């Protein structure tokens, strides 16, 4: 195939020059797990147990003893296929385009196959990432525009059935109000028995400011992570900061028993076999990528919202 | 690499074209060798 | 490859029966020089050098000498892909085709790969010849709706900042003005110290049949032809002179050195018909082909072409 | 037509036609009819110089 | 090439589990063979003799006497070629689309490429086996919208220049007024000495029931159909009689003769569903394939075939 | 050549058309060494 199809082995020599996506920090290794699926949905079973009498002392001879039932619960998940086509120079007429220096041509905007590649890449890894964090897709700052996307498929920060904190207009420069709220939501998050985990909380650039000014000598942000740890049982508490996000909070468990992703395998981006050629010495190729697959508990997710106006 | 040749075998598009050329060029000088003005 | 493109493998079976063209009598084996390229501009630089001073006499100790001076000059040429496409039969449908004596569709116009390929190559091959010469490119015998070309791209009839001479429509059939005007053009030609060098000259073949006339009271032993080839001699001291006939022009005289230091033709490697690897396919039994080709590449020196028009208006 | 430029994106190219003429000729029969004497009465018309009316 | 064609591997593996066509069962083996033609057409030329005039008596002198002609017939048979198109699922896309027990997708009636072909040459072999039955290509059951066909291009029921009778509207009920119509064809048919072959007969589910009623009291051991057979042995020389039923046909009854030198089948070679080699290919999963067959070639002579048509009015 | 015999190998589609025209008519002709009416 190497010899044959020189597309396929130009994307496999540069395939190492994509640097890894930054949604892989925002879980923990154990709550990532790959499926096999590019378009559908697929049904995930969860069983549990319980205890339906106190236990039996067996003494003596019995014959009537206390029972253990089981549960389950099905949850679906949906997947979707999406796809870029791009331009770029065909193999055969590169040499003609081979200057010193540099490879394609500048007046045209035309590049090799495998640089190609790589940027249109990076640039869907972004959109995935994005997608992942948010749970819509959009290409403008201000996020309208959004492609319809399919039920079933959400992001940390539309996911339904978690908690939701709104901070008023009037008070979008307080952060003992916005403070408030987040103890409000935290108060509100019910964790069970995986409470004993590592936290992560998200902010954007905004709220990562005033999150540094001295508390009303002390910060903000050591009184967000002393709280967080009086819930989490003392354990490690993380803070990203995201040019995603606006005017937002998320705060979620590190934990695989209460979220976790479950990506398709092909979800990164992937050429297609199909190449259009024609008699001039342009060549268009087609990606593919596949988004949806992110699982959660109900009320484990706080999601606090600062409105503007 | 010339198309008169037989010992020749092309492995791909690039390299057929590289021959066409190669002929023509042979075929020019040929006909200067043989031009008798 | 052969094994798999079948119209490659029918390309180099019939790339032998094409005929080589016309234009290389047009040029000596030194002047053709081929490059690399398909499409954009390509530069040459020119050196000289000049003296400054009289040479320093070495007598004694001195540590004052003339000195050499240098200069440069710069040339861009311009070159332009051009392709064409054709339709033929489908490889694998030959056989319900072929007849007793012929092999193709007569009601349909439509032959085989290899005999569509030769005759799309001649008609190529005639068009580039064409071009080389005339420096235009154009299917109309009337010359117009040209195909608008780059500059920096001339042929050996239109090239800038040379000789023209016109002979005026009364003196259409008077070769005594005729060669008044070719000698003035003769005598503006500046060779510089290149003069040493064959000549060639290509006339139209009316200008060739009043050539052969006996030279005028019209005299004896002498033709028109031999005047021209003395007058050509005079310039040339004493070298070769070559006259050729071409129908591509038309009460036209081009005379030129054939000297590669003057005139030198730069084409690319490219420059005859290629064939292009998409071959477009369908479920009937018709496809199409396409054939590629590179134009321009003519470098010269001002003031060495002389170009003598017969006016008939 | 005249020949396409090559340059970024097209697929409108110019076109090489090709024509079939088929050359035709033909053949007549044509015939003339003469009179003569019948080959058993040429003694009745030798002449010492000629033979014939 | 089945190492780099999967569409061509899963042909050769699945062109065993497509039937034979129906049609076979309708001639001998001797009336079967196949002409080496896409499109196009055969000639055949035959001689004929014809008297102008009564005889010429002679007594004493006459030297005007009556003239026997002669003429020549060129019987011509047209080929044509046909194509459909059909959907189905990439190769490399199946994984994503098998089930539990099946392979395609229901919700958008996509299919894998060896169902799809063996179920779209199932369907273009009985339009054949229609066209050669009836001689009209068509998809309607009310037999409009037909498409136009060459001439000289016939099935065994609109084949011209052969008995047809029809029974009238009010009596399709009386099987003997049928029978008369059926005995009147068949003294009118014209076997000449090639009369002594096995016959064949095709009828309708609604006949077929019919036949099996007792011959008219009525008779007590013989049937229609034995009459029928008797009838046909009169005339075929005590020859085999053979009886089929097709659904294709309404309310017709068709008689002829099994015999190679008077109904010949000459079928193209290729006439029977093709695989053709292009392949539409996108970026999705759905891929585009053709197949091609060819259609003609029945040769008849004149008043051979009795065709009955029973009015439904 | 015919596909019923599976030592055949097909180099190209012309032969494979080939081969489904002849394995149709070897199917006619057991078709009717098999009938009997």
């Amino acid at each position: 195939l190497f010899d044959e199809n020189y597309y396929a082995k130009a994307v496999a020599n540069i395939i190492g020059e994509v640097k890894d996506p930054i949604m892989y920090k925002w879980f923990s290794p154990d709550q990532i797990e790959d499926v096999d699926l590019q378009m559908g949905y697929q049904k995930t079973v969860k069983w549990d147990a319980f205890l339906n009498a106190n236990p039996t002392t067996i003494a003596n001879e019995v014959n009537t003893i206390s029972t253990i039932g089981f549960s389950s619960e099905v949850v679906r998940l949906n997947y979707l296929k999406l796809q870029y086509k791009f331009r770029h120079l065909k193999q055969t007429s590169e040499k003609f385009y081979t200057s010193d220096s540099y490879i394609g041509d500048i007046n045209n905007n035309l590049l090799p196959f495998a640089q190609a590649y790589k940027l249109a890449s990076s640039e869907i890894i972004k959109l995935i990432n994005h997608f992942v964090l948010t749970g819509t897709v959009s290409i403008q700052k201000d996020g309208k525009n959004q492609k319809r996307l399919l039920p079933n498929m959400y992001g940390l920060l539309n996911m339904p059935e978690q908690i939701k904190e709104e901070v008023a207009s009037g008070d979008k420069d307080k952060m003992d109000k916005i403070f408030e709220k987040i103890e409000a939501g935290l108060s509100k998050l019910e964790l069970g028995d995986e409470f004993s985990t590592p936290m992560m909380v998200i902010v954007d650039p905004a709220t990562s400011l005033k999150l540094v000014k001295p508390y009303a000598c002390e910060k903000w942000e050591d009184v967000l992570i002393q709280t967080i740890k009086a819930i989490n049982n003392r354990e490690d508490v993380y803070i990203e900061t995201s040019n995603l996000l606006k005017h937002k909070i998320l705060i979620y468990p590190l934990n695989s028993e209460l979220i976790k992703f479950k990506p398709s395998k092909y979800m990164l981006p992937t050429p297609n076999e199909q190449v259009d050629k024609d008699s001039t010495d342009v060549a268009h190729s087609y990606i593919d990528f596949v988004l949806g697959g992110l699982l959660a508990t109900r009320k484990t997710i706080l999601q606090v919202n600062i409105k503007q106006s | 690499a010339s198309l008169l040749d037989s010992n020749f075998v092309p492995i791909n598009f690039t390299e057929f074209v590289q021959a066409i050329s190669n002929t023509y060029k042979q075929r020019r000088i040929q006909f200067y060798e043989n031009l008798k003005r």
